């Protein structure tokens, strides 16, 4: 198991043969197992340090900012439209959750969504309102999507929902692997479409990197209260925790600043590296 | 849904000969076709429909 | 029914479904089909992850139709063109199985039907005397995403400038946006010490990978399994593997200010097997 | 059971033989239960996906809303009656779960009912009111059925009830099979009475359809707090889960907008289908 | 006492009611009573849900008293009138109980007793030469509804108006609303593409069905069992089945222009039984 | 092809006729040495009312006349 301590340190003396472990070959394509016994005269430790810390469940063992949402019951007394919220589910709206997912290339992993939400008066008046409710909606890909905040679409007959009384501990649901592949692909070489020399130039285009296999509908939330005469707005974090993880492909981390949701970098970001002098410690 | 990363592909219908009839029988007629599924045919992620709507309640 | 464990503690499942539970080496001989290749200065061969390529096994094999498996008439190896390294080159990059489009009857295979995959033997020659010196890193990359060239709109590359085919492309040493709105290139910007995707060259290692130096060895070897997240998938859209070759220490040859060697590239196609059979597919590559 | 997977491919090679399979006729009113081993060359595949997910008491697991109540409580210095709800039980107030129901002629099933409270000031006024308390009220049929808000029907000797304090969680209750007959009729062809030639032809008259099969009384909801200065308007939305379903004679499904609680439908929108050319993918 | 299973998880049911836990065949011949048919172009025949009609148990007889079971007096094949196919049919129906009601001793005993049950058997015939084309749709549905010709009143369809008897109704193309808010005609009005009750025709193959192509067969046969959603009930205010007959192809002959071909429909109770004497009644069917 | 009252009979060779179908004719004209079996389906349907015979024959080695 990873809580298994590493391997203890040998007791060896001097030493005199033709065996060379220290030099080597880099061109192999291999790296060089040498443990300190065989370049100095070591003594006997036991060893107590693992490496639980560092396994793959551990490393991602946190509930991380996906994205913000913002809703608002407007004043009685306008012509304002009510707000709801819609979000477009993905990892890539933020940056440290994402740059910790592409160390790899692809990922398996059951998924836990935690929604914490805070609201606030906008008016300086003393108006006051009742406790407020929050209905959040999964609308997969293909069906209805809202375009009123009190439409039939929101009876939710096969569509999951969540209603949240404000002032409640935050809410909280799990999700499995979800995916049409047999991984998430982090990265994707190719496109949708292959352009035909008979048909025309705009119905082969497609956009670089973008595939089917990442859309899995929206997130859309709602106050469920009619207005009152103030205005209240509120904005619900959400937190991503994934676990059960498996990942395969290490690649190396970002260096530069993200530009977009691709691999693209934008011009001004790219010194990463600050100045050191070659013979100073 | 209609997408270009999960297409499905194309079906049609040709003559390999013509049709050929006796004298005093009609020369045009109909055909019916009829869609199924096998046994080895499956679903997930239960959601709503586009092909039902409302606008008052009752 | 309750699980003790040891930390001992107690833990009870309450719902039914899971995802609700808390958490010698100088000598080398290949030969494939009708094709040999020898070689007398190597540092050994490279098998990517310790993962040899194989066929597609029955409890793992989504589309239910007879697959081809051309086997000798495609499993062989395809010289692609020959590239001169000078003391101005950046780099050269491939994309496979994009650079096999047009190889016998693997490509014909490849346009002919809707599903294939396959493994890759890649061989690299480069020789030069006792008296120059150089080095050059080889990488294999999967999934290998190259930048684009616009500032203004990202993922705009178009699918004939990312398929170069067996030409392939090169890196450069500045990132140059494009300005023209009107007519835009649409084209890859790959930076060589960003490894053209945004990340350190020096953690390219990671990577399958072997090194060419000049004073130890002529030639490097990768075995490439096939590696994507599905069991099979379309060729024509989706490249898997991405081989990328960059200079490590510049060339230099006693005390000439312009020398040159040859770079040459040997691909070899692997247990690749091919679904879907329909009429012939057409792209629009210019 | 519904979670076994399915029967796997097997591999078929070339054949040459009288018998005809693809050939057949529907006349008989029968399926041709053929597979793909019947037409083309196949391989071996192991099968693991299942149909656990479009069973019966799956397709039904989700809480759909059937209906939206109103009630009120006016400022102490009006003269406005208090308004408390009734609302006759039934299904089909709304169209989502009517429309799924009604792929079935006949069915059994418990009942779960979730009751989700909202509230609002109406007027600008800073007056404040303290927490509400709501009685929903079940009266069945042949009960006394209350006229004001505050006369002895509400003392619930054998009426059962449920008291709900605002801000908690949303009340919830369950409810088994109760119908006269063997299973519930989604549809009944027929007449209550039978016209007769002695009698007037009034006297036999009944509306078609409509049976004392669907009469499960009536839901009350009043405010139990007194009047304040200021007013309060509360919503109450009802939520309906059928568990332990069982289902009978399926039918098609509806096709265009329904029309009153019968098979009757509107003029202008019975072209429930769109333009598309017999020769055009 | 807690229940264990597998996702393993434990459960345990804290209420005393289980509603608060969480969840050759071309040739036929058939006899009945002192009646019988032929037949020497037939498709088989269809047994509805793939069940045969038969009597009430005793483990699920609601009625405490002694049952009436006329049998071959009763159960015997009746014939119905004949209708005529033409190039501008759009279809007809029945209702079963109500095309039976003059029909012998059954219409005295439906109209004698309180209640009764009853499956049937229906034989529909249609013969033309080899030279005619065309092809029927011939569907038994169970609660057959139908809609109504008002958009300002629903379900105001009068009594006499559903219960046409052995004549029965006819399909029509268009929806045609009524306007005379002094006199309403209070009469379905079914359009045959939306099978008279809002649901796309082509999914009516989801009920029990025959098709008759006038060049394979000349018959159908359909065997219904008793279908409720009560052990027994009411014959005289409640119809069981409804039979509709649909040209899914039109009828075409040579070159004439106007072929007709006859229709004909002959139905027998099978396992009829009876409940509840008393005096006749007299219904206001005009 | 069309068969009329002046028609006198047609011929094909094989494997001549397949060397433009798919695969089979990329493989045939990329190697230097091929064999191969066939089955050959010939397909003519008419009417109660008309008459007429047709004669199939498969030749090995059909070699024809010139016109010199
Ligand atoms: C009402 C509350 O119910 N919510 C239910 C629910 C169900 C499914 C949901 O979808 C989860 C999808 C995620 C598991 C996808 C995360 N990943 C996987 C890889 N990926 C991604 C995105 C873009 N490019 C590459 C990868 C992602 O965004 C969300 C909420
Ligand atoms: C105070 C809270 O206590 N509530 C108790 C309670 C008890 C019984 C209740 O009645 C439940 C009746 C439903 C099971 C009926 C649902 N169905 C069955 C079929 N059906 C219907 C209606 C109209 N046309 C056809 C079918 C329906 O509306 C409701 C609430
Ligand atoms: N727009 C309606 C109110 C909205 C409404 O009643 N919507 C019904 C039928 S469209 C519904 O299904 N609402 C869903 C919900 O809000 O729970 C009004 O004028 O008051
Ligand atoms: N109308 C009475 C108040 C209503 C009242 O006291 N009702 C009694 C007897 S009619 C009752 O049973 N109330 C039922 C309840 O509200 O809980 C008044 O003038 O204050």
């Amino acid at each position: 198991t990873s809580r298994d301590a590493l391997p203890n340190t040998e007791a060896s003396g001097p030493t005199h043969s033709k065996e060379i472990p220290a030099l080597t070959a880099v061109e192999t394509g291999a790296t060089n197992p040498l443990v300190p016994s065989d370049t100095v005269q070591t003594r006997h430790v036991v060893q107590h340090r693992s490496r639980s810390e560092s396994s793959i469940e551990s490393f991602f063992a946190r509930g991380a900012c996906v994205t913000i949402m913002t809703v608002d019951n407007p004043a009685s007394t306008t012509n304002k439209d009510k707000l709801f919220a819609v979000w477009k589910i993905t990892y890539k709206d933020t940056v440290q959750l994402r740059r910790k997912l592409e160390f790899f290339t692809y990922s398996r992993f059951d998924m836990e969504l935690t929604f914490v939400v805070t609201a606030n008066f906008t008016e300086t008046n003393n108006g006051h309102a009742l406790n407020q409710v929050y209905q959040i909606m999964y609308v997969p890909p293909g069906a209805p999507v809202p375009e009123k905040w009190d439409d039939y679409t929101w009876q939710t007959s096969s569509n999951p929902s969540i209603f949240y009384t404000y002032g409640t501990a935050p809410a909280r649901i799990s999700v499995p692997y979800v995916g049409i592949s047999n991984a998430y692909s982090h990265f994707y070489d190719g496109f949708s479409k292959v352009p035909l020399k008979d048909q025309s130039a705009a119905l082969g285009d497609s956009l670089y990197g973008a595939a089917s296999l990442n859309d899995f509908g929206i997130l859309a939330v709602r106050v469920v209260n009619d207005p009152n005469p103030t205005k209240v707005t509120s904005k619900i974090r959400v937190y991503l925790k994934p676990k059960h993880i498996r990942v395969w492909c290490p690649r190396p981390p970002r260096a530069v600043a993200y530009y977009g949701p691709g691999v693209d970098y934008k011009d001004g970001t790219l010194t990463p590296l600050s100045t050191k002098d070659l013979t100073t410690y | 849904i209609d997408d270009s990363f999960t297409e499905g592909g194309y079906i049609s219908v040709f003559y390999q000969t013509r049709i050929v009839v006796p004298l005093s029988t009609p020369r045009e007629m109909d055909i019916l076709g009829f869609v199924s599924a096998c046994n080895d045919f499956s679903v997930r992620l239960l959601r709503d429909t586009t092909h039902i709507e409302q606008k008052a309640l009752a | 029914g309750a699980q003790v464990s040891s930390q001992n503690y107690t833990t009870i499942n309450y719902y039914r479904d899971s995802a609700s539970n808390a958490a010698s080496d100088r000598v080398l001989q290949l030969t494939l089909g009708n094709s040999t290749i020898t070689a007398q200065e190597a540092a050994n061969s490279v098998v990517a992850y310790g993962r040899w390529p194989e066929y597609l096994r029955d409890s793992e094999a989504n589309p239910v139709d007879q697959p081809t498996e051309p086997e000798v008439a495609a499993c062989r190896f395809y010289t692609l063109d020959t590239v001169s390294w000078t003391k101005e080159s950046r780099g050269w990059w491939w994309k496979l199985p994009d650079a096999l489009r047009d190889m016998g009857l693997f490509g014909q295979n490849m346009y002919y039907h809707y599903l294939g995959r396959s493994g890759y033997t890649v061989h690299v020659q480069c020789n030069a005397s006792k008296f120059h010196q150089g080095a050059l890193g080889v990488f294999a990359v999967p999934e290998m995403c190259l930048a684009g060239d616009s500032n203004t709109t990202t993922m705009h590359t178009s699918y004939q400038n990312a398929n170069p085919g067996e030409k392939g492309g090169t890196f450069t040493g500045t990132f140059t946006p494009d300005n023209n709105q009107t007519s835009p290139a649409r084209r890859f910007c790959p930076v060589d010490y960003l490894l053209g995707n945004g990340t350190l060259l020096g953690n390219a290692f990671v990577f399958p990978h072997q090194i060419i130096n000049l004073r130890t060895n002529n030639c490097a070897t990768l075995v490439l399994p096939y590696v994507n997240s599905l069991s099979i998938d379309s060729m024509v859209k989706h490249n898997n593997w991405g081989i990328a070759i960059l200079p490590l220490a510049p060339l230099n040859f006693a005390s000439e200010s312009s020398p040159e060697i040859p770079i040459t590239l040997t691909i070899a196609p692997m247990c690749c097997e091919f679904n879907g059979l329909r009429n012939i597919t057409l792209p629009r590559l210019q």
